[PDB]
């Protein structure tokens, strides 16, 4: 059992991530992942988090 | 506005066939390490750091069995918990101490042409049975069977508490690379190095030990790195991982049956 | 996982505060949603996770957990909060919803009004007898009625219907119609109804006799 | 047993109580027994009457009914009663002997 | 812009089949699963099934296993719960929700935010026939028994829709003969007809009510 997230980041802002990426995997389903452009890192954001999850879902409604 | 891309992971088949070719190689591991093993042990019981290293490397092959049959499964564990903790334990407890049990040899072998003696080389090799013990203890307590709610397929992995997940995962890496490999083999290769001033079979000793133990620790941080996202993510690159994981695996097993010829036969 | 909901039915008045409750069998890691079915519509989603708010809904339902036991509550019940409300948890593979849990007006005790209806004369040459009590613009909806022939309690062959709440009183009408052969009916004289409810000091009992 | 009532001017208010010797049920008596309130387990349901006039509560024993703000209409014997349905159908198989209450 | 339509959904003899649909549109298909809950007629919602339209992962309810069997088709964007050996307990309204699984640490995102209008799924061994109407003469309250007839629904109106006040029509019911049967009442202070439509056998029959 791998895949491509194992912890998330619970404190982010929307200011900070400059694009987000929705992965799909037969094993964890479906995942999250930000580049900070701060840090310009790559992070595995927590689907908790209210304007994530709002975002996401307008987007892959549309 | 932030642009949202999205990804898919289409399923590889390549899995059963990589993971059925090495299910043979396990067993022929397995059969190997007991009839060589066996023999090392029977022959010390009838030098008590090679029946050490005879024990630790018999105790890991009698596992293989487990790893196996999960293995068949692709990586899935139908047995309880249980079976499971008590696997890993046994597992990991005699994967480091026969580890360990080279370096004392390494030491222990140097010392005696350079210089209640044997009362002090069993302290030593008691203490690194219960360090092994006290290594390997923190990974077995965080062990226990999971259902995934998607695949409806049971796998064990280590739950860690998700407050701190990051420091859970880079703390036992760390421990294992530099209390397995860095420290060991350094020891290892310096004394054998200074008790070289046949010669070859000292170079046999210290080469053995790299190639066995060096792809596996490379593999493992490869896999680490992607995890902390250093290195970009992608399927093919999730293949390769997998694909160089098990392979390298199982030529690190091939050491619990190099042992004994190694180190007890050809002398 | 058996998701018991409690409790089965609660009347509240505007302005109220509403509670509803919910409890699982075996722990749940906050995997617990909350559904508002309207009659004859499809349900909707109210809050996810196990207090989280679906997006679009009022900021009056609010959510909790405290171990395995998980709660509603409408801050200020409004005149469109009266339906059904389902838990429902997603943890194990296998999910299940609550048993629901009504909301209804609350409305001053009223006594019914009981009538009793002899089967017709068509009905009669059909072979069977209906006759049918009626138990009109009572609250609330608890109640009981019983069918008496000859001083003799019948029962299985009783079959009832209540209404729902009339918009116009809130207050619920039932029937109870019982069905008999006629090899039956034409074997007994007297017929009886009998219909017990809070607001009645006794048990009003409305009675007649073939011919 | 039903313990309160009285004579209270116009305006006024009193306290009834009846102890056990479920859902518990006031009926009054004028010299008609009548439905004036009920209590039931955990809420409660008035007449029309009083609508706002009394309020019940049930003591875990007792039932308190506030029967307040007297009007020169509610003079009869108050009833305590016990509802046997667990379900709360309406059957009082227990009456009480009552209180005498007048205006 | 969202919307999971059913179709597929009637009448059906025991032990047959029947393949429903749901023609998702307005979504990524991909990402979603899609859940099968069916509410019987007057209870509280159950759950049947879900599908993982890519990865093809699917679970069964108890309930269902062994007769059911949910496919997907991502090509034509639906999904296809295929019922084998239908038995009478399975008349209900069946419902097609969509669902993210989002990844959460312990478990799975799993509450159904959209939901399809259902579609009504008879499983019963009788014929279409016509309704019996019978009058319930005052003994005011005054009313027709509308007896053994099928299929759902019948219309009743009162004096060719000319009283509005009063008029009850109880919900239908479904007795051991298996034919549905209803009965409407009026309330009247001291001519009346309950003209009756039931379409789905092309009858109109009317009747008078006076003792
Ligand atoms: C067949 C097999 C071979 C392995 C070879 C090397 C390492 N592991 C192997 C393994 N697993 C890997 C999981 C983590 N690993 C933790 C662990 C404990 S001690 C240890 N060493 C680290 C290096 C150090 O130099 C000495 C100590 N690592 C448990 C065992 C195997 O089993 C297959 C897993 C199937 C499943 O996942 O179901
Ligand atoms: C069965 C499991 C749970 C307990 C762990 C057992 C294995 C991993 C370890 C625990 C400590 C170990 C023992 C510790 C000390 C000695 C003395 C030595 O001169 C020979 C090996 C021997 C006898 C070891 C055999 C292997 C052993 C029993």
């Amino acid at each position: 059992y791998r895949c491509p997230c194992r912890f998330f980041e619970s404190h982010v802002a929307r200011a900070n991530v400059k694009h987000l990426k929705i992965l799909n995997t037969p094993n964890c389903a479906l995942q999250i992942v930000a580049r900070l452009k701060n840090n310009n890192r790559q992070v595995c954001i927590d689907p908790k988090l209210k304007w994530i999850q709002e975002y996401l879902e307008k987007a892959l409604n549309k | 506005c932030i642009v949202v891309d999205t990804v898919m992971c289409p399923n590889m088949p390549n899995k059963s066939v990589l993971l059925y070719t090495l299910s043979f190689i396990y067993i022929f591991i397995f059969v190997i390490g007991m009839i060589a093993n066996s023999v090392v042990v029977w022959v010390n019981i009838q030098h008590c750091y090679i029946l050490n290293l005879a024990i630790a490397d018999l105790w890991v092959v009698l596992t293989i069995p487990v790893w196996v049959v999960s293995l068949v499964q692709h990586n899935q564990w139908p047995m309880g918990e249980l079976t499971c903790k008590v696997t890993h334990l046994i597992f990991s407890i005699n994967l480091f101490g026969s580890i360990f049990f080279l370096t004392c040899m390494s030491v222990d072998r140097y010392l005696s042409i350079t210089y209640r003696k044997k009362m002090v080389r069993r302290v030593v090799c008691i203490l690194v049975w219960l360090l092994a013990f006290c290594v390997s203890l923190p990974d077995t307590y965080y062990l226990k069977t999971v259902t995934s709610a998607s695949n409806n397929e049971t796998y064990c992995r280590s739950f860690y508490p998700e407050h701190s997940i990051k420091e859970w995962l880079i703390g036992m890496e760390l421990v294992s690379v530099v209390l397995g490999f860095a420290v060991p083999f350094s020891i290892i290769a310096v004394f054998y190095f200074l008790l070289a001033r046949s010669r070859k079979i000292i170079f046999s000793y210290v080469v053995v030990f790299l190639v066995c133990w060096l792809p596996y620790h490379v593999a493992v941080l490869l896999d680490i790195f992607s995890i902390l996202h250093y290195i970009p993510f992608t399927c093919r690159l999730e293949h390769a991982l997998f694909t160089a994981l098990h392979v390298t695996q199982c030529l690190s097993l091939v050491h619990c049956c190099v042992n004994p010829v190694l180190y007890s036969f050809i002398n | 996982i058996q998701m018991t909901q409690s409790p089965s039915s609660l009347s509240a008045s505007v302005g109220d505060r509403v509670t509803i409750t919910c409890r699982a069998s075996q722990s749940v890691s906050s995997a617990v949603a909350w559904y508002q079915q309207k009659p004859g519509k499809a349900p909707k989603l109210l809050i996810y996770s196990a207090s989280s708010l679906y997006s679009g809904v009022p900021s009056r339902f609010s959510g909790s957990r405290s171990g395995t036991d998980f709660t509603l509550t409408i801050s200020s019940l409004q005149p469109e909060d009266f339906a059904t409300y389902y838990c429902q948890q997603y943890y194990y593979p296998l999910f299940t919803f609550g048993q629901g849990t009504k909301v209804e007006i609350k409305r001053t005790v009223a006594a019914p009004s009981v009538f009793i209806f002899p089967p017709s004369d068509s009905q009669l040459k059909s072979g069977t007898a209906s006759v049918v009590c009626l138990l009109n613009n009572f609250y609330p909806r608890e109640a009981k009625v019983q069918w008496k022939v000859d001083n003799a309690l019948q029962s299985g062959n009783s079959q009832e219907s209540v209404t729902e709440q009339d918009s116009k009183d809130s207050t619920y009408s039932l029937s109870s119609t019982l069905t008999l052969s006629k090899a039956d009916y034409e074997k007994h004289k007297v017929y009886a109804c009998e219909v017990t409810h809070q607001g009645l000091s006794s048990p009003v009992t409305k009675s007649f006799n073939r011919g | 047993q039903e313990s309160g009532g009285g004579l209270v001017q116009p305006g006024g208010s009193l306290r009834l109580s009846c102890a056990a010797s479920y859902a518990m049920s006031w009926f009054r008596q004028a010299p008609e027994r009548e439905f004036v309130a009920v209590a039931r387990r955990s809420g409660a349901f008035y007449a029309d009457s009083v609508q706002g006039r009394f309020t019940v509560s049930r003591d875990d024993n007792t039932v308190y009914l506030q029967m307040n703000s007297l009007k020169p209409e509610d003079t009869a014997v108050y009833y305590c009663a016990i509802d046997s349905d667990t379900f709360y159908s309406g059957s009082y198989d227990y009456w009480g002997q009552g209180t005498q209450v007048t205006v | 812009e969202v919307q999971l339509v059913e179709s597929g959904g009637g009448l059906v003899q025991p032990g047959g089949s029947l393949r429903l649909s749901c023609a998702a549109s307005g979504f990524n298909f991909s990402y979603s699963s899609i859940h099968w809950v069916r509410q019987a007629p007057g209870k509280g919602l159950e759950w049947v099934a879900y599908i993982y339209s890519s990865y093809g992962y699917t679970s069964y309810a108890d309930s269902v296993k062994g007769r059911f069997t949910i496919s997907a088709d991502t090509s034509k964007n639906t999904a296809y719960l295929q019922m084998n050996s239908l038995r009478a307990e399975d008349t209900a309204v069946y419902y097609c929700a969509r669902v993210y699984p989002w990844w959460y640490y312990k478990y799975y995102h799993g509450a159904l935010d959209y939901w399809g209008q259902g579609t009504l799924v008879t499983v019963s061994s009788a014929s279409t026939k016509g309704p019996s109407v019978f009058p319930l003469a005052p003994s005011a309250a005054l009313g027709c028994l509308v007896k053994d007839y099928f299929p759902e629904p019948v219309t009743v109106s009162w004096n060719s829709g000319a009283l509005t006040s009063g008029v009850h029509t109880f919900p239908a019911v479904l007795q051991s003969s298996g034919l549905y049967s209803l009965s409407s009442v009026v309330t009247v202070p001291s001519t009346y007809i309950c003209n009756v439509n039931h379409k789905p056998s092309n009858t109109k029959v009317d009747k008078k009510v006076e003792p």
